[PDB]
């Protein structure tokens, strides 16, 4: 009878038809991924076209039920998530215009290659070779031609594109009742619910801001330290009080400082805990890895894997001649068919990865009781955040001894601990300010707060002030460096890495404190602890059915982001770096 | 006395879709019900109203054997007091029920690598079926106030949809075949014993 009752009914139709067609699309994509043939590409695209068609139509109709009239937030969440048209709310012709823009950018980035000046014949391509150069090279000038070469051939080229892009997207978000594009992306975190549990898209900037205020100390000290160690590699080039040259950070953007570990190892005599050889000696099998993971999850209280996950997946490269893509992923084919694809290899890395492709699978299984619209993590952070803490527990040497990859008598000492913690910090802490600053330049471009001309300037001003990096060659406004990043030029939001990174540690702290843990947070292993497991589940099952604030307060007792657990994980390294930089300058001079 | 043809119902090659369930009446019959329980290849076998062992040497007056194919997940609704999508709009059993609910997985037969969208189920209906009612009307279901003359649009949906079984799906989403046995000591001449 009423609008809401009709709306229920509409949804029931939807969920049921959607679920089936999502099964078919995903099935089609799985045959492509695990069996790359022209025919299987054909079918994957056909099934995609059908899925897209269907979803667009159902969205048009879903708008016919006005959100105002629904009084059930668990229903309103589904509606509101289905209703937003996004690109379909723009008029038609600008849709094909934008699509040609975006497809053109992606093709540029993929085909982007910048010649070496010393031997132009041996020009080179980004993803195959240039990443390796940026990761291993030690020579300043060689590395430099790669940085500036990429940014010149590509950056320039994408300048025109990105701006029209900003215009079409800004307009589109405005069509959707979002004041600019960046607001549209901050929509994800918006969450209305029981009073006090709600979240306004604006509070995101304030909470990203204020958490980063807490993080900045640790970053500074990691920064001074790594600059100090770098000075010895690049004597002539590095100011002992200046920001660092951008190209010298191990990767083409300076997104992760992980590749600097070789150069910044604190105690190089004591090598890092690699159990690969141990695994190899016990003639372990990829299967064995996945079974060891499964036993982990069972030990914490979570269901053993489904016989479909133990009957269908690809867990090793096929090695019968059929091409596949190596990248590891955890699939949910909407019907009880969970699966993982992973070209596994016998290394500690894969052992730790597989624990968390399985942390996904186990999220998928947790929330599958929920209707098809609510079957996802409470927001963009929670999925990988949750499947990272698994690889955090599995890494601890306590665990590694537990399962017999580490001899029973093991020496775990300050020197190796710091070595480890520090590699962690290169990867985890590096990318907090990089990420936050990037998404703030994007946010502020979209709010029009950066006029066109001074894009690069404003950009680099922020990179000097927030990230403390150098911009080796001066870039004027003809240059376009942010588009050199995949996520930037392939239209992906990026604050997920900030939020996700801050979540994981709040989790691992809540569980550990609940697994009656004694000592450093960084040695915690939740294994054999069902109390922490049931507590994790109580949030795992909610999917998007409850506002992510509530999904969080269930686990960690607090309704928002909090860096305290992060700082608390890294406290051992913080003290050591502070003390290690008392005779050196801490901070960057923005010049 | 000649044997019940339970065998020709249970081992039948093709099963009706739930919404048009297939009903067979059994009469003039001797049968061995302790054979069916002896088999135990049946995932589900919960005879209500009367213990399964007792009835083999008790004679009965009519027997109705209803068979259909339903989603594994849903077998729990084929029992008295259950309200689900199936029991609501497809095959309700009454409260005062005296009979059986035999069911088994049929994945190897009723599932296809690629899809077997042959079976169907009715998702909308103005009101709940009364016990044992059958309904096969394909009339467009109008939930709106605005009437739909044949055109399916907003607030006016088609009432049936396809199960679409696959060999890879999970148990709950796997095709279970089902046979419900009804007994009727209410008529004068009994005609089904053991
Ligand atoms: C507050 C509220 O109305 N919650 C309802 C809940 O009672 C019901 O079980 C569910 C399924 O319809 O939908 C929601
Ligand atoms: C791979 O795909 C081809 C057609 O695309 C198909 O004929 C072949 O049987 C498939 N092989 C496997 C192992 O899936
Ligand atoms: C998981 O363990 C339980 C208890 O032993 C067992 O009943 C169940 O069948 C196992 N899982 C699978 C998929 O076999
Ligand atoms: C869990 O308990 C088993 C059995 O006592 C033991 O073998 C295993 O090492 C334990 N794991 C941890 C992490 O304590
Ligand atoms: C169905 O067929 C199998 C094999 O022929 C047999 O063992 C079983 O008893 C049969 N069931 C009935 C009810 O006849």
């Amino acid at each position: 009878s009423t609008i809401e009752e009709l709306a229920k009914t509409f949804l029931d139709k939807f969920n049921q038809e959607a679920e089936d067609l999502d099964h078919q699309r995903s099935l089609a994509a799985w045959n492509y991924n695990t069996n790359i043939t022209k025919e299987n590409t054909e079918k994957m695209n056909e099934a995609e076209a059908k899925w897209s068609a269907f979803y667009e139509e159902q969205s048009k109709l879903a708008k016919d039920y006005p959100l105002q009239e629904i009084q059930n937030f668990t229903l309103k969440r589904q509606l509101q998530a289905l209703q937003q048209s996004g690109s379909s709310a723009l008029s038609a012709n600008k849709r094909e215009q934008l699509n040609t823009i975006l497809n053109t950018m992606s093709t540029i980035y993929s085909t982007g290659k910048v010649c070496n000046p010393k031997k132009p014949q041996e020009c080179l391509l980004l993803e195959p070779g240039l990443d390796e150069i940026m990761a291993n090279s030690t020579d300043y000038s060689e590395r430099l031609w790669v940085w500036e070469g990429w940014r010149s051939e590509v950056g320039k080229q994408l300048r025109p594109l990105y701006e029209e892009y900003v215009v079409l997207k800004n307009e589109m978000a405005r069509a959707n009742n979002y004041e600019d594009y960046g607001d549209y992306w901050r929509g994800d975190y918006e969450a209305e619910g029981a009073d006090g549990y709600g979240y306004n898209r604006n509070q995101l900037i304030e909470d990203v801001e204020r958490t980063f205020a807490e993080i900045k100390p640790l970053y500074e000290h990691l920064h001074a330290y790594v600059r100090a160690k770098l000075m010895n590699t690049y004597p002539s080039y590095i100011s002992p009080t200046g920001c660092l040259p951008a190209h010298l950070l191990g990767d083409m953007w300076g997104r992760f400082w992980t590749n600097l570990y070789s150069l910044t190892v604190p105690f190089p005599e004591k090598p890092n805990i690699d159990v690969t050889d141990a695994m190899i000696n016990q003639n372990w099998n990829a299967v064995r890895i996945f079974k060891e993971a499964e036993k982990f999850f069972v030990s914490v209280g979570l269901p053993n894997m489904t016989q479909g996950f133990w009957e269908n997946s690809m867990l090793t490269e096929p090695t019968d001649g059929r091409k596949v893509v190596c990248h590891p992923t955890a699939w949910d084919l909407q019907k009880g068919d969970f699966r993982i694809k992973m070209c596994t290899k016998v290394t500690m890395d894969n052992f730790l990865t597989a624990h968390h492709e399985m942390g996904h699978i186990q999220y998928d299984m947790a929330y599958a009781m929920q209707p098809y619209l609510l079957r996802n993590g409470a927001n963009e952070g929670f999925h990988e955040a949750v499947g990272e803490i698994m690889s955090l527990s599995a890494s601890t040497p306590k665990h590694l001894k537990s399962i017999g990859l580490l001899p029973s008598d093991f020496r775990e000492d300050n020197e190796t601990e710091i070595n480890f913690l520090l590699k962690q910090a290169l990867t985890i802490v590096g990318t907090l300010p990089f990420t936050y600053m990037l998404e703030k330049w994007r946010w502020m471009v979209f709010k029009g707060e950066i006029p066109k001309d001074q894009w690069m300037k404003k950009w680099w001003e922020m990179k000097r002030e927030i990230v403390g990096v150098m911009e080796p060659v001066p870039h004027d406004e003809t240059y376009c460096d942010p588009a050199a990043l995949y996520h930037v030029s392939n239209d992906f939001s990026f604050i997920r890495y900030y939020t996700r990174t801050i979540y994981q540690f709040q989790f691992q702290e809540a569980l550990c404190q609940a697994a009656k843990h004694e000592g450093p947070l960084h040695k915690c292993d939740i294994s054999n602890s069902t109390e922490a497991g049931q507590k994790l589940l109580n949030m795992l099952r909610l999917g998007k059915s409850k506002p992510w604030t509530l999904a969080l307060e269930n686990v960690v007792g607090a309704r928002n982001m909090d860096v305290r657990p992060l700082l608390n994980y890294f406290e051992p390294l913080f003290g050591w770096l502070k003390d290690q930089n008392r005779n050196s300058f801490v901070g960057w001079n923005t010049d | 006395t000649n044997l019940c043809p339970f065998g020709e119902v249970f081992n039948a090659s093709k099963f009706a879709s739930v919404y048009a369930w297939n009903r067979k009446r059994i009469s003039n019959c001797v049968a061995d019900y302790s054979v069916l329980y002896n088999s135990t290849s049946f995932s589900t076998f919960k005879c209500y109203g009367v213990s399964p062992t007792k009835l083999n040497d008790l004679c009965f007056t009519n027997v109705y054997a209803d068979s259909f194919v339903v989603k594994g997940d849903e077998v729990r609704q084929i029992a008295p007091g259950q309200t689900g999508v199936i029991a609501d709009y497809n095959y309700k059993l009454p409260d005062d029920f005296t009979g059986c609910v035999i069911a088994w997985n049929s994945v190897k037969q009723d599932a296809l690598t690629g899809g077997n969208y042959g079976y169907l189920y009715r998702l909308f209906r103005k009101s709940k079926l009364k016990p044992f009612e059958r309904d096969i009307s394909t009339e467009i279901y109008q939930a709106g106030s605005t009437p739909c003359n044949g055109q399916v649009g907003l607030n006016c949906y088609y009432p049936l949809e396809r199960y679409g079984f696959h060999p890879t799906t999970g148990v709950n989403y796997q095709p279970f075949r089902v046979v419900v046995l009804s007994f009727e000591l209410l008529n004068g001449p009994a005609t089904v014993c053991g």
